[PDB]
């Protein structure tokens, strides 16, 4: 879907929103 | 404090948007009551010609004034082949929903009448039907489920198959010895541990005195584990900040073969690497989870950093030696991968923690009391918290596969 930057960015982020 | 509590819902709310993202699998399910603890049971069934498999759950419950009891769950997880299920569209939220996002898919088996809260519940290795649990009372109890009706007589009598004596005071450790059938270890606030040898007990008695008692902390006993391959090792941990190293065949029970200042507070939990023989790790109120070597306790391998409040369980994974997990007084559940200790990160990666941290589970909005990974289905975690709040989830697989 995303990323390895950003996959693993929402992966440590929890309650920040994913966007595209 | 209603604003943190306001805040908590809000966060939540942008996780749960969030998860077809993140999640492969995510189930959140509201149990009647709280539960403690929370283990996979080994077995896995796969119905004939059906789209799932059934997996089991020891669990139990959290009531101040109402009857607990010993419980036993089923979850049914979906096959790789398996179909989505379209018929639950939602137009508020703009989604079908993934699978278990309605009830049907988790179910109450068994209850057994159990005397006061259960504040853990493990199952003997050897024979699964045989569950110990930890009470508010000294008596640690044994349970053979197939010896008990599926559905409880109402007077709430509590009649366990064995009753073990040697606490004074509840606790939390409890651990059967893998090796040897029967031999259970039990931590407590009295400050001591307990060790029943329960695999010859005589004509169909009904109490058990302790073989052994282990006096060496100097404070409550938080946990207890044996080693997996060595019948005569085990570990302790305890609010001394001690970590102990014990053998079962020392003359000495007042002092471990190895002790060790593990922790800047009190030591909470431990855990043994199913893989390497050597490793093992401990979770603490210094809000770290500690890497350990047997064979040198002196120096300390490693410390994990991130949690943002007291830790009290860690399990490392089934199927992956590098991975780990941990939880405790903060709604999020940590998982770990030492095999990326010392990778360079950029600043703001830097930010969310180091670069060992996997991922961080935000499904849960209070403290969380137990949690257990799925020995059948890599990656599944169940985890229970304080509100009552029961997840069955498993992280998305691009985020550990590359
Ligand atoms: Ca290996």
């Amino acid at each position: 879907l995303l990323s390895s930057s950003e996959t693993k960015r929402a992966a440590r982020r929890p309650y920040k929103p994913i966007a595209l | 404090d209603a604003v943190e509590e306001r805040v908590i819902n809000e966060e939540y709310k942008i996780w749960k948007k969030n998860t077809p993202f993140l999640y492969d699998l995510v189930m959140t399910h509201a149990l009647e009551w709280p539960s403690l603890t929370a283990q996979w049971l080994p077995d896995v069934t796969r119905p004939e010609g059906k789209d799932f498999s059934i997996h089991r759950l020891v669990l139990g419950t959290h009531t101040s004034d109402e009857q607990n009891h010993l419980v036993i769950a089923s979850v049914q997880l979906p096959n790789d082949d398996a179909q989505f299920d379209a018929s639950h569209y939602d137009s508020e939220k703009g989604e079908f929903g993934g699978f278990g996002s309605v009830s049907g898919k988790i179910e109450i088996e068994i209850k057994i009448n159990h005397e006061g809260e259960v504040n853990r519940a493990r199952y003997m290795p050897q024979n699964p039907c045989i569950i110990a649990t930890k009470t508010p009372s000294s008596d640690v109890l044994v349970f053979d489920y197939t010896k008990h009706p599926s559905k409880p007589d109402p007077s709430g009598e509590c009649n366990p198959d064995l009753r073990l004596r040697g606490h004074q005071k509840e606790g939390y450790g409890l651990s059967w010895n893998p090796n040897l059938s029967g031999h259970l270890l039990s931590a407590s606030d009295d400050h001591t541990i307990c060790l029943w040898d329960i695999s010859a007990v005589p004509k169909e008695g009904k109490v058990v005195d302790a073989k052994t008692i282990f006096t060496g902390h100097t404070a409550v006993v938080e946990d207890v584990s044996w080693h997996l391959l060595h019948e005569s090792l085990f570990g302790s941990v305890a609010d001394d900040q001690k970590l102990m190293i014990w053998d079962t065949r020392s003359n000495n029970t007042s002092k471990p073969s190895h002790s060790v200042d593990a922790h800047t507070a009190e030591v909470n939990c431990l855990s043994f690497n199913p893989y390497s023989e050597f490793i093992l790790a401990t979770g603490s109120a210094d809000k770290t989870v500690a890497l350990w070597d047997l064979r040198n306790l002196k120096l300390k391998l490693h410390s994990f950093e991130s949690h943002k409040d007291e830790i009290f369980q860690v399990q490392w994974s089934p199927h992956n030696e590098t991975i780990l997990a941990s939880s405790g007084t903060d709604r999020r559940l940590n998982v770990w991968d030492l095999s990326k200790i010392g990778e360079e990160q950029s600043p703001e990666d830097a930010e969310d923690g180091p670069p060992e941290l996997l991922f961080i589970h935000g499904g849960h909005t209070a403290k969380i009391s137990d949690f257990s990974w799925n020995p059948n289905e890599p990656w599944v975690i169940c985890s229970v918290s304080e509100d009552n709040i029961m997840q069955v989830w498993q992280m998305a697989e691009n985020i550990y596969n590359d």
